[PDB]
Formats: C-alpha cells, structure tokens, sequence
C-alpha cells in the first residue's frame, strides 16, 4: 500500500488528507466500493461537498473538476480518483 | 354428494384466466433471414442461429415482479418454403386458436425472391388457421363468431369499414430482418420495396416496424402479439412521409396514403421486379446393395404394417 | 424503520408551532436506531449461506438492499439536517 | 390428456367443507349416502397408477397417489370433527 | 438541488467453490502358484464334508 | 458488445444514448481513458454539461449523480459508468 | 466414457460443450495437464477467456469464479473442473 | 512434508511464505478440499485477492496467471498449484 501521487491539482494538506484517507480506508475494506465509499464520506465531512471517489485497478475517466480540489494517486497496485465537483 | 359438487364447481369454474393459460405464436419467414437471431434474442438468449429450420421448437420465461407466475410462452417457426402444410398444420387446431397468433420477418436480402416467398407461405397459414375455426365439427361455434369479429372489428378503428379486402382472422405483426441492406437499395426501389410493405401491412391489418437497436418497439410489438409479453400496443406515429425508418399502426395506414387493391398492387409489382441424382444407377455392387435392399424393405414394410392412425 | 423514520423526519427540521412536540420523535429515533440497524449485517452474514446454496435466487434481498442504501444514507442526512435545522432554527428563532 | 385427468378425476382444489357439513348433512340417510361415496372414493384412488409410460417420456405420479389418498382421508376426519360438534352444541342452546 | 449517492462494483460477485474427489478402495491380497488348495487368503461347521 | 444494464435513474432515451454512445467508443477507441472521453463528450453536447464517464475492466465507484442521469452497464466484459454531475 | 455432471453453475448449452471438448480431449490426450489444455483453449476461443481447467483422479480444490461458469464432471473414473476467472 | 519446489513465477519471499503455509495447511487439515481452502485463504488476507489453490496426488491443470505470482510444488507426495488470477 506504498502511496505515490502522479497527479494533483490540490493543496499540499489536502493531498496528504486523501493519502492517508485512503491509507485507511484500504487497510479496513476489502471491496473497492466500500474504499471508494469511505473515502468520500471523509471528504464530504471536513471539506464539504460534493466528492466522488473511484477507486479501482483498471480504469479511464475523463471527469470536470473544480479547481484545487484534484488528486490521482496509487496505493500499491490500486490508483485511487479523489475530486471534487457539484 | 354436494360436496364434490362444489369442489367440481369451483376447480371447473378457475383455471382460465401462478399464471394464465399462455398463448403461444409461430413465425412465417425464410430459410437463414436472420429470424432466429431476432427470436433467439427476444428470449433474452446468447444462442447461435440457425439457417434451417424443421418446425423448431422454443420457449422463453417471464416474471411479474410481486412474484414469479413462470410466465411461459411457446414459440414455433418454419422458413422457406419447405413442407409447409405437413408442418404447419401440426401445431395450430382450432381448439387453441384464440391464443394462437402469427408475426411475419422480411429478409431485406432479396424482396425479389421473398415476395413469392412470403405469398406462399401467407397462403398456407392463412388457409390453415380459417379452416380450423369450424373443421374440427365444432357446433358450439360461438367461440368463432367471437374470433372473426373481434379481428375484423379492430384494424378498422376509424376508417369506414367498407369491406374485408382479405379475410384474414388472425393477429399479425410484420417486420423486416437485416435492414443494414436495405439502404444500399436503388432510391426507386427503396420506395417501391417500402410501399410494398405497407400494401402488405393494410391487407392483413399487421402494424410494422423497423429493426435496430434503439428501436425498441420490436421487441414490445412481438410481446404485444404474444399474450402482452413485453407491454402493450404503444401506438406510435406512422412513418409514411420519411420513408428513412418503416413502421406503421395498423388502421392509419390508407391505400390513399401509403400507395398515393390491384391496381397499387400491379403498380409496384410491375415496376421492381416482373422476372420473378440418389438414384445412383451408373454404379455397380453386389453384396452392399443387395443386402441394403433386403434390410431397407423389411423395415419399412414393418413399420407400415404397424397400421399407426398418426 | 428507517422509511418511516425518514418520513417524520422530513418534518423536524422546520421551525413550526404546530410541531412543538416532535423533538422528543427525533431523539427517539436516534436513540433506537443502533439496535435496529445491525439488521442489515445481519442478513448480510447469513446471505453468505442463501448465496450458495439459493444458487443466485436473491432478487428481493438485492432489491431491498438498494432501497436500504437509499434510506440508510438519506435517512441518516435528514437526521443530520433535521438536527441542524432544529439546533439552528432553535438559536434562531429563540432569539427572534 | 392424462394430465388434466389427474385433476379432473380427483379434485385438487378441494376448497373448505366444514361450513357445508355442518349446515346440512348429518341425519341418516342423507350421511349414509354422502359418506358410502367417500368410501368409494378411497378405494378409487388407491388404484392411480404410481407412473404413466408412453413412447417416450414417463411421468411419475406416486406423489399424486399420496396426495390424493390423503386428501379423502382428510374429508372422513373433517365429517368425524363436525359430528363432535353438533351433538355438543344444540344441548347447550336448549338448555339455554 | 435533487441529486442522489450511489456506487456501482464492477465485481458484483464473487462465487467461492469447494471441490473433492473421492478416495480409492484398495486390499491386500496373496497368490502362490506353487501350493495348497487355497492359495491366497485375505489379511467350524464342516458340512462340506457331508456331500461325500 | 452485448449491452447488459444493472442500474440506471434515467429516461429511456438517455439509456438507450448511453449504450449506443458506449458502443462506438469500445469500437472506436482501445485506451480506458479515450473510450470515456468519447462517452462524456456526446452527452455534453446532446444533453448539455457536466457528465463523467468511467471505463473499465477493474473499478468500484462511489459517487453523487443528478436524478435521472445515472446508468451502469456492461458492453461484454468492459463496465462503463455514466451520469450527471454539475 | 459416459459424462457424469455432478455439479455445475452454467448454461445447458456450455455443460454439453464442455463435456463434448473434454471427452474429445480424453480421446485426444493420455496426460492431465494437456487434456486440460486442449478444454481450456477451446473454451477461451468459444466463450472468451479466462477459463482455467483441472483434469485429475484425486485432488482437492477451492476456487472463485464468475456466476454461470463452472462445471465439475466426470468421464468415467477421471474427474474434470472448469470455470472462468477473469 | 519436505517441500521440492516444480516451478515458480514468484518472490522468494513469497516462495517460503507458500511453503511454510501449506505445509502447516497438511499439518492441520487432513481432507484436501480444506488445506486448498485454507491456503487460498491465507494468501487473499496477505497478498490481496483473487488466489486459487488445487491440493493433490493425481491431477493435471492447465492455467493463466499474473505474472510473479505462480508456484507449484511438492510436499512429499502431495502436490500444491498456488496462483492469483482475477
């Protein structure tokens, strides 16, 4: 679960929030939608709506996000989409 | 004593119409035009097609949503024109005849070929299923009175129901197959073929529709003709004026308007198209063929003998 | 319950005299929901089993599955914002 | 054909009895003729075939025979429970 | 605004099997060419003298 | 391929949009992340801003959606997400 | 030899089949791991990978697969596990 | 229980780790189809799903896997197939 960011549009707190945020939420669920689910929730919580989270191991998206709330990053073998928009 | 009265009554009394008594259809079109494909689908299956067909026999299974019914229907199908009566008049008696239904796929391939195709095989079925109404002796023939004139009764919605221009009193829907030819079609013949269609449509009194796969309505129209299978009629706007898609509510569909009897019949006809060894005697063998000979005989003349009433 | 909680629910965030009662509704419901909720675990553990052996036949509990996702998430925000409501529209309207 | 048959001989439905017994059956000669054709009818489906066998399929119906020679068994004890019931009662009304 | 949450997993299901074959029945048994009239035996009536 | 739908909060023409949108992408495009694009950018233009698309073998999501612009379905063995957001 | 089907989550028409491509494998092959070979390649080709199969006389397993694709069958005394897995 | 390893895509780490697990599998579990779902098991807590495990004296198999993550080998007369796939 060794974490590597390869893209962010987003705060140096926020993108360390959203490692450790889904650090923790790999560690406890086994099953991407409950990961995903976790995730957002935690963000909705202490930076407001509205986020959306995929987590997953073979994916493309083409998403609109807002400015400064972006990250794409790795856990392991697992890339994990945190941003916000709406 | 009375109390099997009314355990008879009751059980005599229900049982018409867990699920009712389902209907059942057959499908007239050609040898390999893409029919199988349509109806393997329809039963939400992933199974090859088939070119041939020697009255096939399939079924499918719906659910209500309160519960499961086990709504089954049963389907039969024959293409080309191949042993028509000696199968088609297997599975269709007059007994069952108010839930039997028929629908009709054109192979857009060749309209030159299907046209005497269909014609044949319209001819065979349709001889069939009005003779049944009243072949089988059937005095209590209220039930055919019923037949014939809610037919009869429910294409002609608004328009004056002059005559019957082709008695014809059974259910039908008509749609094409493998339309993906039909656009690499003469434009002349595009509108002749499509007004053929239509002409055919008015006569039976058969709604028509396209074949895609937004088209929707294919699917529905079939359940609609099957017992309500996938919904209801959905009566949608005819398609006369694009003449790009086909589709057609049976009632709407005027000679006036779709051709704009035989004189429209002669017309597009004309115009599209008019042209419309086992033996093994050079052989030679004595132990094979004697013996063959002598087996072949004994069986068969046993089996004649067997004097079945089949 | 948690249908019908949200229906009531619904109702508590406003700042109504006709209501002034409700209030004692909303702390009952959040005082009974962490015994009805673990239901849902529950049935889950034992569809481990009905998976299997029902071999796949588990449309109505998939079915209501979904619908207690709805509920559960959109009951508990109408409990957050019914709590909100009331704790906002209290200091506000005390006030006023 | 034989399939209708196995409903059509002995009814399946076999809808509740104990209204219509307990209204107007039960004196003499009305009881010996509705219960000898029980009788009969016990003895009646005591002989269903266990299975029907054509030129390819067979069909077992031991289940139906169990079912059916239960279902005669069940009207007897029904008729022995409405008597028991009857003789109770009309004492007690006229005693009243 | 009118929007909902929802989630979708593309590993809807995950169906676990168990799977054993069944055992073999073997013995031991003896053979001898050379020797009495029961060879090999697996590892008081007398009526079969009574026909004679 | 074969279009196989497991959840959709849409009307019967967005649905019938989606697959047929979906379909020319899996046709047109190998890559995840250009299938997707081509599925997002359709649905801007004919039913106007903001969707996002996801496209793949492996994901779970967890994510907030408009009413009535949501659909999850398969084409074959590739899953595609599609709804409103924004 | 005669197929005996003792358990199986899978359409009729693949049941016949797998029995039909093992019993030709059988014919085909004296040796395990290549009957196997020959049920899974054919099985890859028709019904898209990935299948996985195990011929044996004396084995215990424990496997995942995906919802209407597996089968366990004998040929005689020689036992026969396929399913697809990604 | 000595442990001969056949083949292996695999770190040598997990190598030991397969080893040592099976061989405790044998030790606990006598019927087959239970030391295979032992392993399994063990191997989807530690090294993420999806693992199969086949348990023997008589089989052959042929199989996919991910790359680095194959071992088959024996433990006396009982062979062990271990590898992730899906």
């Amino acid at each position: 679960r060794k974490a590597v960011i390869k893209n962010a549009d987003m705060s140096e707190e926020m993108q360390q929030d959203s490692v450790e945020c889904a650090t923790q939420a790999l560690e406890k669920y086994n099953i991407e939608k409950d990961i995903a689910a976790h995730i957002k929730k935690e963000f909705d919580k202490k930076y407001n709506p509205t986020w959306h989270c995929i987590v997953g191991r073979n994916f493309g998206s083409y998403v609109t996000h807002e400015t400064k709330h972006f990250i794409y990053f790795y856990l392991g073998q697992v890339a994990i989409l945190l941003f916000k928009s709406g | 004593e009375t109390l099997w009265e009314i355990a008879k009554a009751e059980v005599e009394k229900r049982g018409i119409n867990a699920e009712i008594a389902e209907k059942f259809v057959f499908f007239i079109g050609s040898k390999n035009g893409g029919k199988t494909t349509i109806i393997l689908r329809c039963l939400d299956r992933d199974e090859p097609p088939k070119p041939t067909l020697a009255l096939e026999y399939t079924y499918g299974r719906r659910a209500k949503g309160h519960n499961t019914p086990k709504d089954i229907a049963h389907f039969w199908e024959l293409g080309g024109g191949t042993s028509l009566l000696d199968l088609i008049s297997i599975p269709i008696t007059g007994d069952t005849l108010r839930t039997f239904s028929l629908v009709l796929v054109l192979d857009l391939s060749k309209p030159n070929d299907l046209w005497p195709t269909m014609e044949n095989l319209l001819q065979a079925t349709k001889s069939h299923v009005d003779k049944v109404i009243m072949k089988l002796g059937k005095t209590n023939a209220k039930a055919v009175s019923e037949m014939r004139q809610k037919i009869w009764n429910n294409m002609p919605k608004d328009h004056p129901d002059h005559e019957l221009i082709d008695p014809f009193p059974v259910p039908l829907v008509i749609i094409g197959s493998k339309y993906d030819v039909f656009q690499d079609f003469e434009s002349e013949k595009r509108k002749v073929i499509c007004k053929t269609l239509r002409f055919v449509a008015h006569y039976y009194g058969a709604s028509l529709m396209f074949t895609s796969k937004s088209e929707a309505l294919l699917l529905k129209i079939r359940g609609v003709i099957n017992q309500l299978a996938f919904g209801i009629d959905k009566s949608k706007s005819i398609c006369v004026d694009q003449n790009k898609p086909l589709f057609i509510t049976a009632g709407l569909d005027s000679f006036g308007q779709i051709g704009s009897p035989m004189e429209l019949w002669k017309k597009v006809y004309e115009k599209l198209f008019p042209p419309k060894d086992p033996a093994r005697d050079p052989q030679y063998a004595e132990n094979e063929v004697d013996e063959m000979r002598i087996q072949k005989d004994l069986e068969l003349e046993q089996y004649k003998r067997s004097s079945s009433k089949s | 319950f948690v249908t019908e909680a949200m229906e009531v629910l619904t109702i508590m965030p406003q700042s109504v005299e006709e209501i002034g009662d409700a209030n004692l509704q909303y702390s009952k419901l959040q005082e009974r929901k962490p015994e009805i909720l673990p239901l849902f675990q529950e049935a889950e553990d034992k569809n481990r089993l009905l998976r299997t052996v029902a071999g796949g036949g588990l449309e109505t509990i998939s079915n209501l599955k979904a619908k207690w996702d709805k509920f559960e998430l959109x009951x508990x925000x109408x409990x957050x914002x019914x709590x909100x409501x009331x704790x906002x529209x209290x200091x506000x309207x005390x006030x006023x | 054909a034989v399939l209708h048959q196995h409903k059509e001989w002995i009814v399946i439905g076999q809808v509740d009895m104990e209204a219509l017994v307990e209204k107007h059956l039960f004196t003499v000669h009305d009881w010996e003729k509705n219960f000898k054709a029980l009788k009969i009818k016990g003895k009646e489906v005591e002989r269903l075939p266990s299975a029907v066998k054509v030129d390819c399929l067979n069909i077992n119906c031991n289940p139906v025979k169990t079912v059916i020679d239960d279902l005669i068994q069940k009207x007897x004890x029904x008729x022995x429970x409405x008597x028991x019931x009857x003789x109770x009662x009309x004492x007690x009304x006229x005693x009243x | 605004k009118n929007t909902k949450q929802a989630y979708v997993q593309c590993n809807e299901d995950n169906v676990e099997r168990d799977i054993q074959t069944e055992e073999i029945e073997t013995r031991e048994v003896w053979t001898q060419h050379p020797g009495e009239s029961t060879v090999v035996s697996g590892g008081t009536s007398d009526a079969v003298v009574m026909p004679k």
